[PDB]
């Protein structure tokens, strides 16, 4: 189990034949791994495997928006007619959260590349329905 | 074959001999760690004793 | 353990929180633009800049001494 | 460590490899332990012929390191050329002072008995393989225990065992003398096959299981 | 072994099938012993081309290992970087060692960085400073106007900007210039020769594109650099080197080589309107300009060769080249090299 | 080793008593013949890799890679014999050069 | 398809993998705003990712 | 050395607890990019930046 | 939103003897003339670098089948134009994939198949027929797999 | 590996020498200067 | 290059899913699977075949074609003929292994026989081939040496090998190899200094020449033979050195001469008590060795004698000077220093 | 309990840390010597000194309001 | 030479009857002797400005009288510091020098080092040198042993 | 070996040792880019660190 | 060079003492203690005599110029 892989859960509530309403197969709850360790007390002569993530929350968290403090960016005899070009300022402009959230997520999210075989968590994250 | 274990703790105090302290020995803790800027151990003496005063 | 498994920040553990983001001393900056009307400058961050809000000069600035 | 192989009648080093190691993808290397050109088994013997050294038919001895040294370069080196010299070497080469075999077992618990002997020409005797291993076990169950000037506790008491040939005595000497063969960490374990006394002698065997 | 192709080693499979005693069969397409032979044909095939690589790769891996000849490796690639300030300084300044020059395109983010100490002295508006390329590579070889980043520098500058693309940066050893060198070293073997001298003047490699000019009883050796120039130094190695090679009882002497200077006066037809503008004017001049250098001694100024080079960069774009007085050879003298010449483009 | 020793147990591996048609027989046949042929060619090959046995293609890749072309109409041993000899030149001495002349003569 | 698309990465360039990087990323941005060759979907990437290098789909290949 | 002899109980394991991509020295807080010479020259590597872009380590150095 | 070209396969892609089991018929897809139509006119990008030495990079140049059977080298023109074309619209723009049908790749590899035979006949240029035949797997996954790809998505 | 206190020789991976210097034009900031 | 067992039969796979229709089932223990098992198998050692070929091609195939031998660690083998009392009269059999020990008690060496022998029904001898356990140069015997077998008859009356076992063989390491081929040719070369150096010294009585190169003459020189050159050796050397020497420069040989050198020094030495005869006899004999040891063509430098002489003891030595050298003295190409007569004096 | 012995300060415990390194405010300090060349001073503490580094006036030094 | 400097007097000192019953000299050099000792000869080589460690063997030949009471034993010397040399110096750095060594070239050099040990035992002054040269005789039999096997590793 | 390079190390001066602990920084920082001679090759570095101190390395030696 | 053998005749002469004199022989000693194939030929083109220091003086290095020819 190398880490940061994704697992889900599904958990059948009561019995499948007997048609009711808890026949949903519904998540409980899905993330991303980001710890396993070996566990075992011989003494009691028992052994565990532990594994512990979070939901999604790993990747904006980890992700830190550093300072570059010595970059000019500069050309010869051409320039940025808007101000806080050449160095890395990014503003976002918007007249509600919905409007702003859509922005900041969709700066940064594609470029979060993973070795996913099948995409990236743009398409697992929906962040639409914003109000 | 299985290993055979003979504990024997032996205890020296310099400033009530060491030997008479160290007879007395029930347990001790030892906490080393790097992570803190700190290392403190702890002992457990018997109530023979009255070490309060000594 | 489980629980742990929230911000914080450092080599000792600390719980990150509002407090982290009041920033704690005095910072330098650079003069970009000046607003002449109001004498209120905006200055620049090594990666940000202060003010430069919608309003033009008056409604929002940064003071000078005098 | 390494397990010894004889070459069987229409047999193919794939199912050579995936009988020992499992995965027959293991020969690609294990070729090259045996130091084999292409025609690594071959039926016909004057095909061997030509080049006998760099090649095997049915029924000559093959090499079949353990997993951890298979992937060694040094071991595949040292057994590509070294062959039947890999056993020797394996137990080990010593000084052979078994010059009197016969007067030795007439002087049990006694000092001033061993010395050096002569092969060859103008070299003194040595042993190897088996014979050394014996010869070692003999001389530790010979020696007694705190005698040595160097290195103590080798040995054993079977000097102060002599009592009066009562079974509980008999079944001391057996300990002793198992405890005694087993020191050695090449040996496996051992075991007695029979007992035997009559009159005032001790008789006995033993069996080891030696590695390899 | 001779290359066996897919439908030869078919129809064998199919004849011996036949003549297997089996009448019953039938090699029908979309059969499945049909599209089995198929599959075992093409897995041959690819056995064959892959063993006929592998023979080639053997035979250049054992002509590498024979001998003591090996490939050299590649040369970084440097260049000069233009700095222009808003104003001229009013005292001395120190740029820090390994100060670190970059681009912003997305096709060239290629680093560089600086190896010497410089210091930029009061009232000049504009200082030089060599840069060497960290990646060793032909991606150093950026166009001009590439280089337009500097880190840890100081308000002061204005603008960063190298005039002349680099176009000195190489991949590994080409494989017709180690084979042709291979060929001198076979022909030198035998000592107390033209060839052997040559050989012993090419091994170093700094020196490159030397001549020999016998005479009576004295040999005169016209070594160069990539340069241009000879320094004692070199030249006393070089003649250590030959001291070996040299053959006995003869006179040897080296005296360098003289450079010579003719202007082209290019002009070149283009196709595209559009695409016509000073970045393609530039980089023809220093194209034909580095054409002009790393030119070896004693050849004629062939314009062949040279049309023939400047319409490699592109054979639709660039239409026609002509030139004006330069259209007959010029022969060179034994001493004589073409390295220098003023170039002004007269597009149609 | 060879294709029928590495076959699967229970597949046949010699013509059948019964009847006269084998397809089974046939394929195997085929099957062993070509790979037969495939390991003869490859273990030719290695006199390929050698200047002293290599012929043809490869016996110009030498020369070429030595500097000593084929001549037209020329025989494989004669080419390979000049190859071989190219690398003894010797130039310089009288006795060399008149061996030369007596070569080119 | 997955051992060979293996095999031409690790023979590629440094340069033609990180212009594979890069074209990646810029598809990445453009996103918004058991196997089988027969009767099976699940395969169809190894497909396409075969392809792209023996056609010079950009300097180097895509997914 | 120790063998598994000697093991009572184990607990290790991996941890992304700590993870940055850019390191620094920085020297003493008297100097300054704007009123001084050079202040930084952090070092990374462009394929760990894209996992967890931009995360920067620093510490102050007082020799420095 | 197109990936720019490569300047040789741009350039590639701008414009007796015969095989006893497999004939071309010299047929263009309706996707594949779509996508030379799109080319001739629009200035697509193209690059500048040319790292990737793989491909038609001084394997189809440099071999002389370009001067020796001209026909021969139109037949890899027009794989390699439908090779890009099925590669055009899974990556990016798959809306162009609707016109693709089950024959557009079933000609393609009979023509694969005919000059790879006889590129077999030459010992120096079996570089080329090394990436053919792994291209010609490739086709015939997507020919027993692309109806069912449109009536899935 | 015991041998003279060798270890893994895994520890000192290929990430270990083989970096560069640290500047912008990676994110972000190369998007506007694509004259 | 060579591709694996996975990727092969997976490519095999693929193409017959793509090309057959009718198969589907791929479980293991199948017919189809196993054939194409098997081919892949045979097509993996068909490749490691083709690589074992290439390796002994970049190793030693492109050096064969020149003149040298490779050694492959070939264990020794020789004829050996066995005799009866009396002709036989049945076909004994002679089983491979066999082992024929040596009846010397001093040689340990052993030998097996790999092919099996039939033995006519009627003939009074036979010789059959035998190959030794042991490999290497320690496997050659002296003839008469192998005269019993462990497999003994009474028909069988003894054993001998009139010819010696010569086909030991020792195999020597790559390098080895390579340098042989480049002494061969860097031998080759000619025409110049060292080239004739080389050629000279093949010849044997050849040892410490000096070759002395102008543009008008080449003088060579030698005091080979116990300090001096013979007229014979002469003439021997220049037949020698025409095939070295450069065409159209002529080439002259001439004998070594030597310039006898009379010193009279003084030293001044700090601590006047320790002079003695044992001191001066020994700095006379530092001195006469230090001048015997001379190069040729090596001039007298006054400056290298003082160094020299003063370096046996800083201490002991305050101050030298030499009453009958003035100078530094010169010599020619062809002369060599040499002690005539040599004197001390102690201040 | 055993564990408790480190580093703490203050009548109700607090983990003492790098925060407390960090001086939270302004403080006062006197002009001792002034690096005329530059004009930027070093002040001195009640008893420590501020700057007066190896560099002498212009490497490292305290400046000046302006 | 090409990651760190020399010693000043290490290099000045490379850069330049008796007989055995049981040892047989030859002035055989190593062809990695042979490179390597052009390079020593050449300036291209970084060195120190200071020198330091007296104790080393180098200073012991140098205050002894064996240049001028036998060069030829002190030449022999000199060969074996040579191969010496620069059998460290491959290990430590620039393992491509390898493959230019063999077991005959490491073996020759026993064979003169015990011949000039024999005739520098004769006489009490040379104790020091003696006592060195003995170490590395043993130290030499390793290497070749394990250089075969080495080289077939690397 | 190991045991006659400590001795022989013992004995260096201080400017040896501090001249071996640069050489042996300057090794390790530009790296990346049953004793037994017959039939092993544990003990090789042990060898070399006799030779190279008694031959001399540098001042003090390296490894 | 010439600055090393410059250095190298600093470190001698300072080393000297008021009982000690400067000798020419002395100094070529100390000179010539570099190997002797690099330098073979030294002269003094001022010193021709010893001299002999007075007792209260001390013989040291002023302003040495060295040069090649």
């Amino acid at each position: 189990v190398m880490a940061n892989d994704i697992i889900r859960i599904f958990i059948t509530p009561n019995d499948d034949p007997n048609d009711k309403e808890g026949k949903q197969e519904r998540l409980i709850q899905v993330g991303m791994v980001s710890q396993v360790s070996k566990v075992g007390s011989y003494g009691n002569d028992q052994t565990q495997f532990r594994i512990t993530g979070q939901s999604f929350v790993k990747p904006f968290m980890k992700f830190g928006l550093g300072v570059i403090q010595e970059v000019q960016a500069v050309l010869p005899e051409v320039g940025w007619l808007i101000d806080g070009d050449g160095d890395n300022e990014v503003k976002f402009t918007g007249s509600s959260a919905h409007e702003v959230m859509t922005g900041i997520i969709r700066r940064f999210i594609p470029y979060m590349k993973y070795n996913y075989t099948e995409n990236t968590i743009d398409n697992y994250l929906d962040y639409d329905d914003l109000s | 074959m299985r290993r055979i274990r003979r504990p024997k703790v032996r205890i020296e105090i310099v400033t009530y001999n060491g030997d008479e302290f160290g007879a007395k020995l029930l347990g001790f803790q030892t906490k080393n760690s790097m992570e803190d800027d700190s290392s403190v151990f702890q002992i457990n003496m018997a109530g023979d004793t009255y070490w309060d005063k000594l | 353990m489980v629980v742990r498994f929230q911000s914080s920040m450092g080599r000792s553990l600390k719980r990150v929180d509002s407090d982290d983001l009041n920033v704690k001393g005095l910072v330098l900056a650079t003069v970009s633009k000046i607003n002449y009307k109001y004498q209120s400058v905006e200055v620049k961050v090594n990666n940000l800049t202060l003010g430069s809000r919608i309003g033009d000069d008056g409604s929002l600035a940064v003071p000078y001494p005098k | 460590r390494f397990k010894k192989h004889v070459v069987q009648h229409e047999e193919t080093m794939q199912a050579i490899a995936q009988r020992y190691y499992g995965d027959v993808s293991y020969w690609i290397d294990l070729v090259e332990h045996n130091n084999l050109k292409y025609p690594y088994l071959v039926e016909t013997d004057e095909e061997k012929m030509k080049d006998p050294e760099r090649l095997a038919s049915t029924g000559d001895t093959l090499i079949i390191p353990i997993e951890s040294d298979l992937t060694d370069v040094s071991a595949k080196e040292i057994n590509s050329r070294d062959k039947d010299v890999l056993v020797e070497l394996a137990l080990g080469r010593d000084l052979n002072i078994t010059a009197d075999e016969k007067y030795f077992n007439e002087h049990g618990t006694s000092d001033n008995i061993l010395a050096f002997s002569t092969n060859g020409n103008g070299d003194l005797d040595t042993v190897k393989g088996i014979d050394n291993m014996k010869q070692q076990l003999q001389a530790r169950l010979l020696t007694p225990r705190g005698s040595l000037m160097l290195h103590p506790n080798y040995g054993s008491d079977l000097h102060n065992l002599f009592g009066l040939n009562i079974p509980e005595q008999a079944t001391l000497i057996e300990m002793e003398v198992l405890r005694t063969l087993t020191s050695d960490n090449r040996v496996k374990s051992a075991n007695l096959i029979d007992w035997k006394i009559q009159g005032n002698v001790y008789s006995g065997q033993f069996s080891v299981e030696i590695k390899s | 072994m001779k290359t066996r192709k897919l439908t030869n080693i078919l129809s064998k499979l199919i004849d011996k099938t036949m003549a297997g005693t089996s009448k019953i069969t039938d090699f029908t397409p979309g059969s499945a012993s049909r599209s089995l032979l198929e599959a075992v044909s093409l897995e041959i095939e690819q056995f064959y081309i892959l063993t006929k690589e592998n023979i080639d790769w053997g035979i250049q891996e054992g002509i590498i290992e024979a001998f003591d000849f090996q490939k050299r490796q590649s040369k970084r690639a440097y260049g000069d970087v233009t700095i222009q300030f808003y104003q001229p300084l009013d005292m001395r300044m120190y740029i820090p060692a390994g100060t670190t020059f970059t681009s912003t395109r997305q096709e060239y983010p290629q680093q560089f960085e600086t190896l010497v100490d410089y210091y930029a002295e009061p009232d000049s508006t504009e200082i030089v400073v060599e840069v060497y390329c960290k990646e060793t590579g032909v991606a150093g070889n950026v166009p001009e106007g590439t280089i337009n980043t500097i880190a840890s520098g100081s308000s002061l500058i204005r603008s960063v900007n190298n005039e002349y693309s680099f176009n000195t940066g190489t991949k590994e050893e080409s494989q017709e210039d180690f084979k042709r060198r291979f060929h001198s070293f076979v022909e030198s073997r035998g000592r107390a020769t033209n060839k052997s001298v040559r050989y012993g003047a090419l091994q170093i490699p700094d020196v490159e594109g030397v001549y020999v000019y016998e005479e009576t009883g004295h040999i005169t050796v016209f070594a160069h650099d990539r340069n241009g120039n000879l320094s004692d130094t070199l030249k006393e190695d070089i003649i250590d080197a030959l001291q070996d090679y040299r053959p006995s009882g003869i006179m040897l002497d080296v005296t360098g080589v003289e450079k010579e200077e003719v202007n082209v006066s290019a002009t070149v037809t283009i196709s595209n309107k559009s695409r016509i503008g000073d970045t393609l004017q530039k980089h023809i001049e220093s194209v034909i300009r580095s054409y002009l250098n790393n030119l070896k001694t004693s050849d004629d100024l062939i314009i062949t060769d040279l049309i023939q080079a400047i319409m490699n960069i592109d054979d639709v774009l660039i239409y026609d080249v002509s030139f004006d007085n330069l259209d007959e050879n010029i022969i060179v003298p034994p001493q004589g090299i073409i390295r220098a010449g003023e170039i002004k483009v007269e597009l149609k | 080793a060879n294709f029928l020793k590495n076959l699967h147990p229970l597949l046949r591996r010699d013509r059948n008593k019964k009847d006269n048609q084998d397809p089974n027989f046939a394929l195997i046949d085929a099957l062993n013949e070509e790979m037969n042929q495939v390991e003869k060619d490859a273990i030719e090959s290695k006199l390929q890799s050698s200047l002293k046995t290599s012929t043809s293609e490869y016996l110009d890749k030498f020369g070429d890679w030595f500097g000593v072309y084929r001549k037209t109409d020329e025989k494989d041993d004669v080419y390979r014999a000049r190859i071989i000899k190219y690398l003894l030149l010797k130039r310089g001495t009288n006795n060399a050069i008149i061996d030369a002349i007596k070569d080119y003569l | 398809a997955s051992q060979r698309v293996d095999e031409g990465i690790k023979e590629l360039d440094k340069n033609a993998r990180k212009t594979r990087d890069r074209n990646n990323q810029e598809i990445s941005r453009r996103e918004n705003t058991i196997y089988n060759p027969r009767q099976s979907t699940n395969g169809l990437k190894g497909n396409i990712d075969n392809m792209a290098l023996i056609i010079g789909y950009g300097d180097g290949g895509v997914s | 050395k120790v063998p598994t002899e000697d093991f009572i109980e184990e607990d290790v394991g991996k941890s992304d607890v700590e993870t940055y991509s850019i390191f620094t020295a920085t020297p003493a807080g008297m100097l300054k990019e704007l009123n001084g010479d050079v202040f930084s020259k952090p070092q990374f590597h462009p394929e760990l930046t894209d996992r967890y872009g931009y995360t920067k380590f620093e510490v102050e150095n007082i020799y420095l | 939103n197109f990936i720019p070209q490569p300047q040789g396969l741009l350039r590639f892609l701008n414009t007796s003897f015969v095989s006893k089991f497999y004939t071309p018929q010299l047929q263009l897809s309706e996707l594949a003339k779509k996508v030379l139509t799109n080319i001739k006119t629009d200035d697509i990008p193209v690059l500048e670098r040319e790292f990737n030495d793989n491909t038609i990079i001084h394997k189809a140049n440099d071999t002389l089948l370009k001067v020796q059977a001209p026909r021969m080298y139109m037949i890899l023109q027009s794989i390699v134009l439908e090779a890009y074309a099925i590669v055009n619209c899974f990556v990016e723009n798959p809306s162009s994939l609707k016109y693709l049908t089950e024959e557009d790749v079933s000609i393609t590899r009979e023509n694969l198949n005919y000059v790879a035979d006889y590129l077999g006949n030459y010992d120096d240029y079996n570089s080329v027929v090394l990436d053919l035949r792994d291209l010609d797997l490739c086709f015939s996954a997507i020919e027993l797999q692309l109806p069912l790809i449109k009536k899935e998505a | 590996i015991l041998e003279d206190g060798k270890g893994s020789p895994h520890r000192f991976a290929g990430l270990w020498n083989q970096s560069s210097d640290f500047m912008g034009g990676l994110m972000g900031e190369d998007t506007s200067k694509e004259l």
